[PDB]
């Protein structure tokens, strides 16, 4: 395959045959994605390894898979010939699994997944009500895909789209199909990706760059790192296709150093692709050159800004600058640069493989495709979910996540982190979209979701988000640097039951200044939580001015 | 006379574009960024020390004080914060007498408040040397801190 | 391009970068705190808000297009601008009476104009830095984080010793690790101070020492620098004035100065000595290229950056030190008074001269150095109309000087003086001067006999690096740390932009024009000084020559766990690297800390922490009395401590 | 010494002398005074900025004939104030 596409197709067909052969036999996949490893997934993998080796009956295969969307349901394991799904797999009962299931195959009722809606246990996740209520378009082969294997990705039809784009298509038609598909920027803005690719390609310059923004843009979201650890090669293929489309010969992936697994997995994927020839001086003998490199993020929320990201990649402080000239013309080292989210690049190859009409079958007429989310807070089933761009908050909260834990009620929902919006029940029955809710003082955001319950204080929520923003400000412009700290001080005064009406008016008027006069998006959206809670939970602020806290948690007045 | 630092600098070829990665490597070697070490790096790469200091103090992963023997990493994400992270931080403070970003006298404990760890199902979540303790409360935090203190005190 | 501002027709310009500059060119001012000096950029203050098509935006980053309707004043913009100004003033150290920018501060003027009388926001506390260890004083509590000083020190001076650190509310412009500026590679050129729009960067005021000296019984002697007389007139809102030095002499004598001399005499003496030194170097073809030592900032920069060129630096000391040594060692004997009785006051335009006067090689020669601003403050205290003051000449025998000596005050002065001396001693067939760049000039000089050389004049530090790296065809290089020479020194009146510096150079040129004697040798007092005092080479070397030593940081800066401020102790340092931490290092540290907790009542033991000692793969390492142990453990460090 | 929030900022003789005299530090301790601030009336009082020149007293008594402000106490505690520190809006 290091010469042309014929040998690549031969290799892919043989790997498909090998994958089917292995799948037909007994095989094991343990979800080693974040969350499950926090519960002891690595110990479960070690237990399987040691048990299958001491008995020495490995024709069983032990593999590591990515997030299966049920992070809360303990470590996740499934056996292929009978696609049983196991949850809360303790390292201590692994010998029981090996003895009772791997060899014989008897179902284990005690280790299956529950059903929050119907209150029963289903042997297979594919038959679970939550799984049916979702719309998986990017997440393919849940629980049966090897994250650390380019061979598995190829055996699953992966990398076919890049070959099709190179051998058959030309950058102009790739950009045209991307524009027609209607894919929108998943970073949160929703800007049409096709327009961005056109801007980068039309920019005058021989050397261009492609940059991937691995940040989640939210301190309560893990969607992007989950996608990276699931299918690094999907994002890698998307980046290569984008580089071919915009005529770039260099790509940069920006993954936080705080995520060792994502960084290592992407490095492994890049090395494997280079070894297989998908990257290098000449890819598939088509005259197109491309290489990729992972840039570790030392940790700065402001580095999600395009200009700040470019500054951070070059080794400087992540300081943003007046956006025009846009990075699409003068970005990295002054050269044109294409900057997109992880999920955008993940969508790219999916759009290329399928058509435009087939892609647009899902979603709406402005926002085709799917949106991967990360639901948190007190709920029966929390984790990573994917839904089309037509679902409502109620669907996700109850039908997909199973609802709240007994003895806990809904108060509000966070949809985009600090820069997002605070929506109460009044907007729960609104279909998620980049336009339907972008006008009602809301936004789908990067994809993080957190549910706020009746025992959560909204003034406290605003204080927490403003504290985050105050810590994360780069300190370049006066509005953000100073006003965010002043607003945090005022919110702290509210929390400690020593605020007044004058403070309320000061906060209201300072929020408008911060939003309007701030340089970049971090400061512009800094007072979004204040504005949201004031518009939806004003009576709580008034109560705090009266030392009440109807939710009754701010440890500022009690037992007098 | 620095050798490992010189190895890193040669590996990344004294290019400022790799300054952040070089600093990360140096931190993983020394556990922090000593003044002498980055003065040497400054001399080797022909970059004023003030520039490296500005870069180092801008990003969170870089610490100028040594890491504690038991580095505590408390999640301050949205879900963890609403699940009771402030109580976890208060328990840590009242047990070891420190606040996030600080270190103890004998470098035994150090604390950092960080974003989501990807385990919101365990909110509130705490990490100590790669050991994640979920569903934590003041009682549990105090219990685990006391247990680790006894274990280390044993020395043996 | 015609636009609409508040509803009236306005013609701005054909091509413009942004609306703010275009309107400023027209004469329409938009309040802003970004344009503060020549090293200013746009985008940080956010106070230039204008309204266009409904949405508010900054005018400094808005491209003006034909037929654009812009409203520069709306109630929303007033609210936002006042909010931003109140935010700036809430955390600003508002003590203008003791501030160095009092009366010339844009922030103060805005606070006055915006009618800010109460702080609606809390004056929240920051981890501010107060550095007074050097003649350049840092106080970050007055910093508005404009970033002008950083750009000046990096892009203009080429040192880069001050940079932005931290982020958010803790953002601060500082040195690395908050190191005192005196201990950094700072050359003390004072250009950051000259460009700083607030009191965050200021010059160390030493007027109190001068007053207490004048009040005492000592003989106070003053000497004025050539560039001081070319700029002092700015502080009083008056135009150029030749004979400024003589009325300054009158004022100084009025306030109690026994003798006032001219540093131009010292400049002529230094030029004579340097000319002969350079001629010897040429005829021997050694220690070339030669570097002038008249600029202390350049000397310190070379010591920090070019230890190999320290032998190529001119041995002759600067005019200030040369004339001061002449005074203290010769004039005192001629007057029959002990050297302790003389108080030498230097009036300079430079902040690095304060450092030079305190150098270990110049100890006790110059007592205090006062900048031009400090002399202006002295004049303003008296309230005399310095314009009406009758001039009188400098005191003898160090009062007269040649045009070449007074030329020292601007770039190309010492090189021209040396050329004049050489021409007089041995004629110059022709001088051919080139201009490779803005602040670099190269001269091709041929002597009568036929021996020729190339001399270069470089003003503005930071241009030296490229010239020294790429040019090796010169035999003598004049380096001035400040653009335009000493007329743009750190201690000159504020503002200190390039237009004012060029005007100062013109004033100094006009002052030079009225000088009769043209070369140092024509200075008869100078030849007399050689004839009766500096006859032999031994005294000449001990009087007019100095030595230079390399500068290298000596930072230990190891972790302090249980430090001892002073006294005989054991200074036990425990390695804290990853390799050593892998087995026992931190636990051993805990053992030692508890040991000194129960034992070591006094400061006998100093439990200390240090980074890797390049002894890995050899068990945890613990330092004792600056000795290597290896395989360290509590019992071993104990026995070694015994 | 807080000129940014002062109405005499830019037109203050004391500010101009502080600038001209080169006062950059105060070796004299900032002693604590029982300063009086008043904001009850449109005319605002702040004795922390008072140099005790007595011009206001002469203006109020000789020129205006009211004499509601006058020198009180003595020594370091000398202050120009109203009778019994009464708020201005409550006086004549
Ligand atoms: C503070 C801040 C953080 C951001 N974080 C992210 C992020 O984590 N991921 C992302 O895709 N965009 C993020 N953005 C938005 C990007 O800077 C910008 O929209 C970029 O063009 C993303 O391209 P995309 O629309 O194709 O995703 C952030 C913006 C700001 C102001
Ligand atoms: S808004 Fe905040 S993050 Fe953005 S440039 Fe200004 S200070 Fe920096
Ligand atoms: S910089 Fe000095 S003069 Fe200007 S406002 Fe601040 S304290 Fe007053
Ligand atoms: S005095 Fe000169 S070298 Fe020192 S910090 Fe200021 S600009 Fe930099
Ligand atoms: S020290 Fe002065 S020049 Fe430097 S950033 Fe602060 S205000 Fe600006
Ligand atoms: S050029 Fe003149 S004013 Fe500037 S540092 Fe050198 S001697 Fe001082
Ligand atoms: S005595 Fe009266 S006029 Fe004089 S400063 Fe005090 S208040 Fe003002
Ligand atoms: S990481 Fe295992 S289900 Fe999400
Ligand atoms: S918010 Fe703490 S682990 Fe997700
Ligand atoms: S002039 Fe300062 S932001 Fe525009
Ligand atoms: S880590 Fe201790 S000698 Fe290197
Ligand atoms: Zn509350």
């Amino acid at each position: 395959m290091f010469k042309n596409a014929k040998e690549f197709v031969q290799y892919a067909n043989k790997l498909k045959t090998l994958r089917e052969k292995k799948l037909n036999g007994v095989s094991i996949y343990v979800c080693v994605g974040t969350g499950c490893t926090a519960k002891g997934a690595l110990k479960v993998y070690s237990a399987f390894e040691e048990e299958l080796k001491k008995r020495n009956l490995l024709k069983v295969t032990l593999n590591r898979t990515g997030c299966c969307g049920r992070c809360s349901s303990g470590p996740l394991v499934k056996i292929m010939p009978y696609r049983f799904f196991y949850s809360n797999v303790a390292p201590e009962d692994v010998p029981e699994i090996v003895d009772r299931t791997v060899l014989k195959g008897e179902p284990i009722e005690r280790l299956f997944l529950t059903d929050p809606l119907t209150g029963e246990k289903v042997p297979r996740i594919e038959d679970t009500t939550l799984f049916k209520n979702q719309d998986f378009y990017i997440m393919e082969a849940i629980g049966e895909s090897e994250c650390d294997s380019i061979e598995d990705y190829i055996a699953r039809s992966g990398y076919e789209s890049l070959v099709k784009a190179l051998t058959s298509m030309t950058p102009e038609e790739i950009i045209e199909t991307v524009k027609a598909s209607g894919l929108r920027g998943r970073g949160g803005g929703g800007f049409p990706t096709g327009l961005k690719w056109e801007f980068t390609r039309k920019a005058q310059g021989d050397i261009k760059f492609v940059v991937c923004n691995g940040d989640e843009g939210d301190p309560g979201a893990f969607m992007n790192r989950t996608l990276l650890e699931r299918d690094p090669h999907l994002v890698l293929e998307g980046m290569i296709i984008a580089g071919y489309a915009v005529g770039a010969q260099k790509g940069y992936a920006y993954i936080r150093a705080e995520y060792p697994f994502a960084v290592k997995m992407f490095k492994k994927a890049i090395e494997d692709a280079r070894k297989l020839g998908l990257l290098g001086e000449n890819i598939l003998g088509t005259g197109f050159s491309f290489d990729l490199e992972v840039k570790e993020g030392a940790g700065a929320f402001v580095c999600g800004e395009e200009t700040a990201l470019l500054a951070s990649i070059e080794g400087k402080r992540g300081m943003p600058r007046p956006k025009p000239p846009f990075p699409a013309q003068s970005g990295l080292w002054g050269k044109p640069t294409l900057i997109n989210n992880v999920e955008t690049y993940a969508n790219i190859p999916r759009i290329l493989r399928d058509g435009v009409e087939n892609y647009r079958k899902r979603g709406t007429e402005n926002s085709p495709g799917t949106k991967m989310f990360s639901v948190a807070g007190p709920l029966k089933a929390t984790g990573i979910i994917e839904v089309e761009f037509g679902t409502t908050l109620r669907d996700i909260i109850y039908n997909i996540c199973g609802g709240f834990v007994e003895g806990e009620e809904f108060k509000a929902v966070q949809i985009g982190g600090p820069s997002g919006a605070c929506l109460s029940e009044d907007f729960i029955d609104m279909p998620l979209d980049y336009d339907t809710l972008k006008k009602a003082d809301a936004m789908v955001g990067s994809g993080g979701i957190v549910v706020i319950t009746k025992k959560t204080c909204m003034v406290e929520v605003a204080r927490f988000f403003l504290d985050f923003t105050k810590r994360e400000s780069c300190g370049k412009c006066v509005p953000c640097r100073e006003g965010t700290m002043q607003a945090y001080n005022i919110l702290e005064k509210f929390t400690h039951g020593k605020a007044t009406y004058e403070d309320l008016k000061t906060l209201e008027h300072l929020s408008k200044t911060i939003k309007t006069a701030s340089l970049c998006g971090l400061g512009k959206t800094a007072p979004n939580p204040i504005l949201s809670t004031l518009k939806l939970f004003r009576e709580e602020y008034i109560a705090h001015i009266e030392g009440e806290c109807p939710s009754g948690m701010c440890t500022a007045f009690k037992k007098y | 006379h620095f050798e490992k630092v010189e190895e890193i600098l040669k590996k990344y070829g004294y290019k400022r574009e790799n300054l952040i990665k070089i600093l990360l490597e140096i931190q993983e070697i020394y556990r922090y960024l000593p003044e002498d070490v980055i003065n040497y790096v400054s001399t080797a790469m022909g970059i004023p020390p003030a520039k490296i200091y500005g870069v180092a103090t801008f990003y969170a992963q870089f610490s100028l004080k040594p890491k504690g023997k038991y580095t505590i990493m408390v999640c301050d994400g949205t879900a963890c914060h609403m699940a009771g992270s402030p109580e976890v931080l208060k328990a840590i403070e009242e047990e070891t007498g420190l606040t996030p970003g600080n270190v103890t006298e004998d470098l035994m404990f150090s604390l950092d408040q960080v974003g989501c760890l990807g385990a919101c199902a365990l909110a509130p979540v705490m990490v100590i040397n790669g050991e994640v303790y979920g569903n934590l409360t003041a009682d549990k935090v105090k219990e685990i801190l006391r247990k680790i203190k006894e274990k280390e005190r044993e020395s043996a | 391009m015609k636009i609409y501002v508040d509803g009236r027709e306005v013609i701005i310009n054909d091509n413009e970068r942004n609306l703010l500059e275009a309107l400023k060119n027209v004469g329409i001012e938009i309040p802003n705190l970004c344009y503060l000096s020549e090293a200013s950029i746009y985008g940080a203050c956010r106070m230039c808000l204008v309204e266009i098509n409904g949405q508010i935006t900054t005018s400094c980053t808005l491209k003006p297009y034909e037929g654009m309707k812009v409203k520069t004043n709306t109630p929303e913009i007033y609210e936002m601008r006042r909010n931003i100004l109140e935010l700036i003033l809430a955390t600003h150290n508002r003590d203008c009476t003791t501030c160095d920018r009092n009366g010339s501060c844009k922030l103060q003027k805005y606070a006055e104009d915006f009618g800010i009388r109460k702080i609606r926001f809390e004056a929240l506390k920051k981890e501010h830095v107060r550095d007074e260890s050097a003649p350049v004083v840092r106080d970050t509590s007055k910093c508005i984080l404009c970033g002008d000083c950083v750009r000046v020190c990096e892009e203009i001076q080429g040192v880069g010793v001050i940079e932005f650190a931290k982020r958010g509310f803790e953002s601060v412009v500082t040195t690395a690790f908050d190191t005192p500026l005196i201990e950094t590679e700072c050359v003390l050129c004072g250009q950051c101070v000259a460009y700083c729009p607030t009191g965050a960067l200021s010059i160390r005021n030493d007027i109190d020492k001068l007053i207490e000296a004048l009040e005492s019984d000592k003989i106070v002697i003053g000497m004025i620098a050539p560039a001081v007389r070319a700029a002092i007139q700015e502080e009083f809102g008056i135009d150029e004035d030749v004979a400024m030095a003589e009325k300054l002499v009158s004022f100084l004598k009025t306030i109690g100065f026994d003798k006032v001399f001219d540093v131009s005499f010292g400049a002529d003496l230094v030029a004579y000595e340097e000319a002969h030194e350079f001629y010897e170097r040429l005829k021997k073809g050694e220690r070339l290229p030669q570097f002038t030592s008249c600029c202390p900032a350049w000397v310190k920069h070379a010591e920090h950056t070019y230890p190999q060129y320290l032998q190529n630096l001119s041995s002759v000391k600067s005019p200030q030190q040369a004339l001061g040594t002449v005074i203290k060692k010769i004039y005192a004997r001629k007057l029959g008074v002990p050297e302790e009785k003389i108080f030498l006051v230097s009036f300079m335009p430079c902040t690095a001269k304060k450092f030079e006067a305190e150098r270990e090689e110049h100890e006790g020669i110059v007592d205090i150095v006062l900048t031009t601003r400090e002399l202006a403050q002295l004049i303003k205290m008296s309230r005399i109309d310095i314009n009406r003051v009758e001039p009188q000449p400098f005191d003898r025998p160090y009062g007269v000087s040649s045009q070449a000596g007074l030329g020292f005050g601007k770039a190309g002065g010492v090189f021209s003086c040396v050329l004049s001396v050489l021409n007089e001693e041995i004629g110059i067939e022709k001088v051919d001067v080139k201009s490779p760049e803005d602040g670099i000039r190269v001269a091709e000089v041929t002597l009568k006999d036929g021996t020729s050389f190339k001399g270069a004049v470089i003003y503005g530090l930071g241009k030296v690096k490229k010239f020294l790296e790429e040019r090796k065809d010169v035999e003598i290089i004049e380096v001035m740390a400040c653009n335009y020479g000493c007329v743009g020194g750190g201690g000159q009146p504020y503002p200190n932009d390039s237009r004012i510096r060029e005007h100062r150079a013109k004033v100094l040129r006009d002052t030079m024009g009225i000088k009769s004697l043209l070369t140092p040798v024509e200075n008869l007092f100078l030849m007399k000084l050689y004839e009766e005092d500096l006859k032999d080479e031994h005294t000449r070397h001990e009087i007019l020559h100095t030595t230079y030593r390399p500068r290298r940081r000596y930072p230990e800066k190891d972790v302090e766990i249980l430090p001892v401020p002073n006294g005989e102790k054991r200074t036990v340092k425990v390695c804290l690297g990853t390799s050593c931490y892998t087995k026992g290092s931190y636990e051993i540290l805990k053992k030692l800390v508890d040991y000194v907790k129960e034992n070591d009542m006094e400061g006998k033991i100093e439990v200390l922490g240090t980074f890797c000692v390049e002894n890995c793969g050899a068990s945890p390492n613990v330092i004792v009395d600056d000795k290597i142990i290896g395989g360290a453990t509590f019992e071993k460090v104990l026995e070694e401590l015994s």
